[PDB]
């Protein structure tokens, strides 16, 4: 539920090179083990383990290092039996990182 | 039943234990037929005889037939489900089998 | 429902059974607890218009039924009360009492 | 079986900042996949994968960096079907680390 993308703020300590983080609510199905969100550029999807089940708590998945452009995500919920839920697709104009690194040497 | 099925395993999705396991071996049955007829669980989507309310005399174990099932609004993982056990003014409930394990251990 | 109990298990219960009217020879009527006597259970099933046939208590000789109940109430002396450890869940209510009727039905 | 906590010894090479390690025996159920021990302070539990099943071999879970105080652990065994065992609760007065780090610079 409520699959959204939140761009990172302007200036914050740490978070160097971090793009926006993706957030969603847990599936109402109570036997889901993890979520498999598939980024367009990456060959492998992110696997987010659901270890604590609170329906009113937002799960997060941060992006670090992906260049700005057209990024299409697909979020699924995976059961214990291996059945996948219908994907939730979100195409957002990914921003450029706004927390750069300090000049070195 | 349909609402409750969401919070169950793929198996036992629409099932209920038979109210009476053994019923009586007489000359109307044979050993093989009698012991093959005895069933453990019945599907509730095509067995309208499984939704009748039994009557119990003495201490006996009976399954519960759901008659209501719904969750809280702001706490959707808390679900209230109502099971109708037996008929008439019963003395009380001796024990509850949450799964296959009673609350009061043997 | 939380991280651990992710599914609703099958619910079953051990009830003590419907209270029945036990008729005494003098004339008083005792209906406060279920009875294991077969005749009282059959009499309850036969005089109920809610479930079963509606046979009024008028069409019943009370003295004959009372005398026949004591036949099923005869104390058996073959075994000892101490030999049943699951005394509470076989219909008995107090291990000190006799609870050794010849025929007991749950 | 035999859920215990063993404080770390006085002086040993390495093991800098390590508190005591928790030890237990494998569950007699043979289809357990992992164990989910839930530390009180930590929001997420430790997930210990059971990859080799020998009943007479102790599994371990070390603590590094937790301050001394009242720590309550709860150990469960998780099946392939997702069923959890009854938790084993152990409250032990967690010690202070006894293998500090070398002064730097």
């Amino acid at each position: 539920r409520d699959f959204k993308y939140t761009p990172t703020p302007g200036g914050v300590v740490g978070a160097i090179g971090k793009n926006g983080e993706l957030s969603w609510l847990p599936s109402l199905t109570n036997n889901v083990v993890y979520y498999s969100i598939a980024h367009s550029g990456h060959v492998n999807p992110y696997i987010v383990q659901q270890l604590e089940n609170n329906p009113n708590e937002r799960m997060i998945q941060e992006i670090i290092g992906e260049p700005a452009g057209l990024a299409i995500f697909e979020l699924r919920a995976v059961d214990i039996n291996g059945r996948r839920s219908s994907p939730v697709t979100l195409s957002v104009d990914l921003n450029s990182a706004k927390n750069l690194s300090v000049v070195s040497n | 039943t349909t609402i409750l099925a969401k919070y169950q395993v793929k198996e036992e999705r629409y099932k209920l234990q038979s109210k009476k396991k053994l019923f009586g071996l007489s000359r109307s049955y044979s050993l093989k037929k009698y012991y093959e007829t005895v069933t453990k669980e019945v599907d509730l989507d095509f067995n309208l005889a499984a939704k009748f309310i039994p009557v119990v005399y003495g201490v006996q174990k009976i399954p519960g037939i759901p008659i209501f099932a719904d969750t809280e609004l702001n706490n959707p993982n808390i679900v209230y489900v109502v099971y109708a056990f037996a008929e008439g003014e019963i003395d009380g409930f001796l024990d509850f089998y949450i799964g296959d394990s009673p609350m009061i251990c043997f | 429902i939380n991280e651990n109990r992710t599914e609703i298990p099958e619910i079953s219960a051990e009830v003590q059974g419907k209270k029945v009217k036990v008729y005494n020879s003098d004339g008083t009527i005792k209906a406060d607890k279920t009875s294991l006597n077969g005749i009282w259970q059959l009499m309850d099933y036969l005089t109920s218009d809610r479930y079963g046939a509606d046979i009024t208590l008028d069409q019943f000789p009370l003295q004959k039924v009372i005398s026949e109940a004591k036949i099923l109430d005869i104390i058996d002396e073959s075994y000892q009360t101490s030999w049943q450890p699951y005394w509470r869940y076989v219909g008995w209510n107090d291990p000190l009492s006799e609870n050794r009727q010849i025929v007991q039905l749950n």
